[PDB]
């Protein structure tokens, strides 16, 4: 149950946020951006996932 | 106490046996921490047998369940009680209130 | 009463040159928070570099 | 060239809180530093509560003292919130004598030459008759933290009370942007703390922040026993000295004490000055004790 | 015979008995933890008669019924405590002891 | 057949652990899973902790 | 007095010519010693010896002096003269007593310690056979 | 650590002078003593324990109350004074 919740709010979307539609190199400075405050937890992004 | 009540704390407070229910109004006299003497009251009172009322509070003693059924005076010395109002509080009350 | 519990670090367990694990014990009670949280806000947000 | 933060202002807007100002601070600094700070000041701070009463004609804490409208256990409440700074001792033992209708304020404590009560309107109980008095000794300590009664009495008339020995109650932090000197993208971190008057505010950020660079200080079978004393690189007058009581090997020394040696006149004025250059490269004399003579280590196979 | 509920026994310590008084009941206020002795009491065990070898132990003593055990109330393993009240009820004949 | 009984009372004070079971005036109940820190507690932007 | 003790007095194989009433005593403080942390300090091995008694009851002592040692036995010249100076200097005079516990039914008050102090006894009564001789050319079996 | 510690370094005897009614013991025990109008521990180590024990204004029970507070060895030890103060006792 509160899991699930954590989850649905992590990956979702919305359609301004901080960092609306930047270009990151790999997930690793996508949780840097989270982190530091530079961007939201669902902000619309290109990354480079492999 | 509770700060979100219905006000029908009270009645089951009073109404039930835990807490000192003054039985004729007047003057407290004597307050500590085993008794409360109430001076009654002239229009309230008898004309023989000259009257002054002693509670003897019940102190720390075992309930059925294990807890600590215990009376706490609430009143202070010279002050004035109605008939029919709490002057110890018990086990959960609070002036006369239900706190549990 | 102000001589607390002064710890040392106890392994570096590291992966290859730019990767590693470093551990830290004993910390007195509320302070591996503390620790982790300035030098976690210290690394990530300045530091002096070149890019 | 980081700016350092130095105190600027002191604003003791009421006799409990105030408000310490740290200036000024590079962005990012003012979060960590107050959140850290923060942390300190509630974690661990120096305290001077109360931890032992001995009312005098009370045996247990769950009696009822003849003219007192409040039971002793109130009593015990009511002297575990008590708020005290003692000066140079480690604990203190307060006296307090009181007879007469009406409370029995803290300001009736006998006080001695270094306790200072910081309030003393604050009520302990309330006497109710003409001849009924209480008469009581407190016992006041330094201490760190909370220490209840149940981790930590020999006779039946003391009373232990808990130990909440913690002077700050509410510490807030609100960065906010910085003027002047001449530069911009700095900040202020402003602390509002909450004491019960036994703390000063500038001793309290000094010793956060002095406890706080104490946690970052963190980063910021022997040959020489085991072979011959005629072994050593010393002349042969050296090891003799060792060898006239019998000793064969340097685990034999070191098995002994140096007092233990100097006890005997068999080594001399210059056998100690060898035993001293042997002992410098700290493989032997060193102070142990074996079993007989051999470690773990010098196992027999 | 009958009981005996007085001070120790035998098979005690200073730890066995040092919260007692000399009548074996605990005192109003001792502080126990679980496991301590409130009430020593001791009953009788074999009767026999007079034993050879220990010829000198057995009638030092003058114990003609004798070989009395162990059976003391004891705080049940895990509670604490604080003694508050304790109660001697004693049917009548039966001497009284100096608590009582 | 019984001589004198003697009756003690024990007054034990049992505080709050992880365990105890707290529950509102609605049907919320609980275990009380971990007994936190004053530091760690949620605050606002006045100082108390909740 | 149940003369329960005045039987045993004379029990008397191997405690005969022993100090009979030395016996009792120790068996007494074994009974009411052994475990006896408690009271002050300790016990008490000096007892009024009433031999018609039997049982001993545990009796303290003052111990009169002049000096401030041993302080459950402190007496002085001031503190004397509440009794009309009728204490002296250097009398071992008595004003408490003590318990012991039940009778012969408390098998171990003094069984284990009452063995234990008949060992002491009996130390004593092999320390005294060996100052008989004190020394002699006698043989022995390894 | 080096940054965060480079941001911090602009940071980092009473029983005689006490009175006889101050003393553990009940209020007879000191009235004892304040019968010969003293207010002072010290004025009872003035004077010997054999000059209070040839006055009866001290009890039996007073006596060894006496004792119970000499056992402490801080007053009543024989001792003599100038007539209140010692040196450390001085008058600043």
């Amino acid at each position: 149950q509160d899991v699930v919740l954590g989850l649905y709010y992590m990956t979702r979307d919305c359609v301004n946020a901080k960092g609306e539609g930047m270009v990151l190199t790999g997930p690793k400075e996508a949780e840097r951006l989270y982190r530091s405050g530079l961007a939201s937890l669902h902000a619309r992004v290109k990354v480079r996932i492999t | 106490k509770p700060l979100v009540g219905t006000g029908m704390e009270r009645a089951v407070a009073v109404d039930s046996g835990v807490t000192a229910v003054a039985k004729r109004g007047g003057v407290v006299q004597y307050v500590d921490a085993s008794r409360i003497v109430i001076k009654v009251n002239e229009d309230e009172m008898y004309p023989g047998e000259a009257g002054i009322d002693i509670y003897n509070l019940t102190k720390y003693t075992r309930s059925n369940q294990n807890t600590c059924i215990n009376q706490m005076p609430c009143v202070s010395l010279g002050e004035p009680v109605e008939r029919g109002d709490v002057l110890a509080d018990g086990p959960s009350t609070d002036l006369g209130e239900l706190a549990l | 009463v102000t001589e607390f519990l002064k710890p040392r670090l106890v392994d570096i367990e590291q992966v290859s040159s730019t990767h590693a694990k470093v551990t830290l014990e004993p910390l007195e009670r509320g302070f591996g928070h503390t620790l982790g949280n300035a030098l976690r806000r210290i690394l990530l947000s300045s530091m002096p570099g070149c890019a | 060239e980081f700016l350092k933060p130095r105190l600027v202002d002191i604003e003791q807007v009421s006799s409990t809180h105030a408000k310490v100002t740290l200036e000024p601070l590079e962005r990012g600094f003012g979060h960590t530093l107050g959140n850290a700070l923060r942390r300190i000041l509630l974690s661990s701070m120096p305290g001077c509560a109360v931890t032992e009463v001995e009312i005098d004609g009370v045996l247990h804490e769950y009696s009822t003292k003849e003219g007192v409208q409040e039971d002793i256990l109130e009593i015990l409440l009511n002297l575990k919130g008590l708020a005290v700074r003692v000066q140079g001792k480690d604990e203190v033992i307060l006296t307090l004598n009181k007879s007469g209708i009406g409370p029995v304020t803290a300001a009736d404590i006998t006080h001695d030459g270094d306790v200072e009560i910081v309030k003393p309107q604050h009520v302990i109980c309330h006497l109710t008759d003409e001849n009924a008095s209480i008469s009581m000794r407190i016992k006041v300590q330094r201490g760190r933290g909370y220490v209840p009664a149940s981790t930590r009495e020999r006779p039946i008339g003391r009373l232990l009370v808990d130990a909440c020995y913690s002077p700050v109650e509410r510490i807030a932090y609100n960065v906010e942007a910085a003027r002047v000197e001449q530069r911009t993208d700095l900040d202020k971190l402003v602390i509002e703390m909450e004491t019960n008057g036994t703390i000063d505010p500038e001793e309290a950020i000094r010793r956060a922040a002095t406890i706080l660079a104490e946690q970052l200080e963190a980063f910021v079978f022997d040959p020489i026993l085991l072979r011959p004393v005629d072994d050593l690189e010393l002349t042969v007058r050296s090891a003799n000295c060792l060898k006239a009581e019998a000793i064969h090997y340097i685990g034999d020394l070191v098995q002994r004490t140096e007092v233990e040696l100097l006890k005997t006149p068999n080594l001399g004025k210059k056998s100690l000055t060898e035993i001293k250059d042997v002992l410098a490269s700290r493989g032997l004399s060193l102070g142990m004790r074996l079993e007989n003579w051999p470690p773990a280590s010098i196992a027999d196979e | 015979g009958p009981e005996e509920i007085t001070a120790d026994i035998p098979n005690v310590g200073e730890a066995a008995l040092s919260k007692l008084d000399e009548s074996g009941i605990v005192y109003i206020g001792a502080e126990v933890t679980g496991g301590d002795i409130l009430v020593g009491k001791v009953t009788p065990k074999g009767e026999t008669q007079l034993t050879p070898e220990e010829k000198l132990l057995r009638a030092i003593f003058g114990e003609k019924a004798s070989d009395v055990k162990d059976s003391s109330l004891r705080v049940p393993n895990g509670v604490s405590g604080t003694v508050i009240d304790v109660q001697v009820f004693t049917r009548d004949g039966v001497e009284k002891d100096k608590r009582a | 057949g019984v001589l004198k009984i003697v009756k003690v009372y024990l007054a034990v004070k049992r505080r709050i652990q992880p365990g105890d079971k707290m529950a509102g005036r609605h049907g919320n109940k609980g275990v009380i899973s971990k007994i936190n820190p004053i530091e760690d507690m949620p605050y606002d932007e006045n100082g108390t902790p909740v | 007095m149940n003369k329960e003790i005045l039987a045993v007095v004379e029990a008397v194989s191997n405690e005969k010519a022993l100090p009979r009433e030395k016996i009792f005593e120790a068996l007494e403080s074994a009974l009411a010693t052994a475990t006896k942390k408690k009271y002050e300090q300790e016990i008490d091995v000096r007892v009024q010896i009433d031999r018609k008694s039997g049982d001993f009851d545990t009796f303290r002592r003052w111990l009169v002096v002049d000096e401030v040692t041993q302080p459950t036995k402190e007496i002085t010249l001031e503190a004397a003269r509440y009794e009309d100076e009728s204490l002296n200097l250097g009398d071992y005079v008595e004003d408490q007593i003590e318990s012991v516990t039940f009778d012969r039914i408390t098998t171990q008050t003094a069984k284990q310690v009452i063995v234990q102090k008949v060992r002491e006894a009996e130390r004593a009564m092999v320390v005294d056979q060996f100052r008989e001789h004190e020394g002699e050319i006698i043989t022995g079996v390894v």
